[PDB]
């Protein structure tokens, strides 16, 4: 079944780069779309972005729209999310999840999540 | 009352009922039909079994088709056969991803394939923007999202209730080390003390407060104790004017300002045992201050004098051009030969315009 | 910023009764539809109920009707959900969830999630 492996997080200065990965299996991954939701120190989980299943469409939080950009590849299965501009509010974990067409559930499974901090 | 392929007697509510034609048809027909069409026949073949009476040849209902059949699909073929719907979908009548929506209003996701700006969500069918997502009323046709939800907003009226305290909230608390921002009046202590740098700085001026022994400004006189350095024209100064000499800065530069509401309600955080709680000021609201206790009415008016970038120094008298000079140039002035009080406010006025600019990150607007 | 803490999850035998509440800050509670959803053990999630702004209108899931009850005291910025007759298959990590307005997701925030034991 759905497997969801994160990797890429660590340690940023502020108003650097990173850039996050996620390996998926378990599932037909071009059916469906994918997303990144992220945990804040002390909250539960925050909508981050959304790609459609072939990446005709990208939706982003206000918050991080033009400084982040999601993509995929799914000749390898692989969701990625390049950060750009980070700041000391982005510091979270941050989840790959596996969209669904289900009512009230635009993802049903999220992976097991990378640690993002942004020093200062 | 019967499935339409097979025959089977079955109660309504057993069935499923085919939203273009109307056709009865049990769960087992219903789902091997519409998977064997996808998994050995072409798109266009997706019609209903019992009668083919949708017209799928035509490019002008096989849009509006395919959204509604998409939501009896999904619930009743399994996972990779519901996929295969939306690849063979894109591939051979979009060329693109299909648009799905989500209803704000009732969590419920649908493609919508349609020209109008107003998407009704086939679960609780009601209408909204697809850009915005609002309910769509007819004050949204011909206007932007931004002027619907502008309009939206001043006319609610849980929002006009609160009066200025929205305003001395929506004018945020920016850390200026971390940048996190704060939906906080200033308030009445100025020393602000950020929660993911630690950073301590006024929250009128964003100058820092220095720990003791960590001041590095020249000539300073209290390096041994916990301070920040203030413009002139910070809060944390023209908090100590009367409310009529503020508005006095203000009238002189034609600037308005409310002094009835368009006890207090501006907003403040509390520390309690489990984070932080929101407790109004409360304090008194006395007339003529539109609402607002005297402390966040002043900074109210300290905040329209920074956005018009009002120079405090153009009321001063010789006294505080004096302290001035000393404060921001580091010498004591002295009269000239010849020189009235006039002359000698006028040019220590001068000096001190030209020399020491009003606060450089003040929060302007 | 944007908190969702829900609470009241915990051990009830089954026929029991329980009630979550979420408590909600950093936004205009009134303003925004609202959610639950759970995530049984090992298994998919799922949802359960959502409450229009001002909670004219609800809406559940289909296993859960007439035994869930959702409803919100905007004054108290707080949603709630009354469970009753509690079977087995609910025991799950429960979440609230706000509604949102923004392209390409329903929910735009959650909790962090009640833990809810069915014996
Ligand atoms: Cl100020
Ligand atoms: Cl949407
Ligand atoms: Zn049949
Ligand atoms: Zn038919
Ligand atoms: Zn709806
Ligand atoms: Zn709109
Ligand atoms: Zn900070
Ligand atoms: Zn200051
Ligand atoms: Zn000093
Ligand atoms: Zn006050």
């Amino acid at each position: 079944e759905v497997q969801l492996l994160e990797s890429g997080g660590g340690l940023v200065q502020p108003g650097g780069s990173l850039r996050l990965s996620c390996a998926a299996s378990g599932f037909t991954f071009r059916g469906y779309s994918m997303a990144w939701v992220r945990q804040a120190p002390g909250k539960g989980l925050e909508w981050v972005s959304t790609i459609s299943p072939i990446g005709t469409y990208t939706y982003y939080a206000d918050s991080v729209k033009g400084r982040f950009t999601i993509s995929r590849d799914n000749s390898k299965n692989t969701l990625y999310l390049q950060m750009n501009s980070l700041r000391a509010e982005d510091t979270a974990v941050y989840y790959c999840a596996k969209g669904s067409y289900s009512r009230g559930t635009p993802f049903d499974y999220w992976g097991q999540g990378t640690l993002v901090t942004v020093s200062s | 009352q019967e499935c339409a392929v097979c025959g089977w007697a079955l109660p309504h509510n057993r069935m499923q009922a085919l939203t273009s034609c109307e056709c009865t048809i049990c769960p087992d027909c219903f789902r091997q039909h519409f998977t064997i069409a996808l998994k050995e026949k072409h798109i266009t073949d997706m019609v209903c079994p019992a009668c083919g009476r949708p017209d799928l040849t035509d490019d002008t209902q096989l849009l509006s088709y395919f959204s509604t059949l998409d939501i009896q699909l999904r619930e009743s073929l399994e996972p990779d056969a519901y996929a295969l719907f939306h690849k063979k979908l894109t591939e051979g009548v979009l060329m693109r991803d299909p648009k799905f929506l989500w209803c704000a209003q009732c969590s419920f996701g649908f493609i919508y394939e349609r020209e109008q700006l107003e998407a009704t969500c086939p679960q609780c069918h009601q209408t909204f923007c697809v850009r915005c997502k609002r309910q769509w009323e007819e004050q949204h046709r011909g206007r932007s999202c931004e002027d619907f939800q502008n309009w939206k907003r001043m006319n609610d009226p849980e929002y006009q209730a609160q009066g200025l305290a929205m305003y001395l909230q929506e004018n945020g608390i920016d850390c200026p080390k971390c940048k996190f921002s704060y939906a906080l009046a200033r308030g009445g202590c100025m020393h602000f003390h950020c929660t993911q740098c630690r950073h301590q700085f006024c929250s009128g001026c964003y100058n820092a407060f220095y720990a003791k022994n960590k001041c590095p400004e020249p000539n300073c006189r209290v390096k041994k104790s916990l301070h920040g350095h203030h413009p002139r024209d910070c809060l944390f100064y023209l908090r100590d004017w009367t409310a009529l000499r503020l508005q006095k800065l203000l009238q002189d530069n034609n600037v308005m300002f409310n002094t009835e509401p368009p006890g207090c309600r501006v907003i403040e955080q509390k520390e309690v045992p489990n984070g932080l709680r929101d407790e109004a000021c409360g304090k008194e609201t006395p007339a003529g201050y539109a609402g607002l206790c005297q402390a966040h009415y002043k900074e109210y008016l300290v905040s329209l004098i920074n956005a018009h970038s009002l120079d405090p120094a153009t009321l001063y008298e010789v006294e505080e051009l004096e302290t001035a000079t000393e404060r921001y140039l580091h010498v004591r002035p002295q009269p000239l030969a010849g020189e009235d009080p006039p002359a000698y406010q006028a040019r220590l006025l001068q000096k001190l315009t030209e020399e020491v600019p009003l606060g450089q990150s003040i929060p302007r607007r």
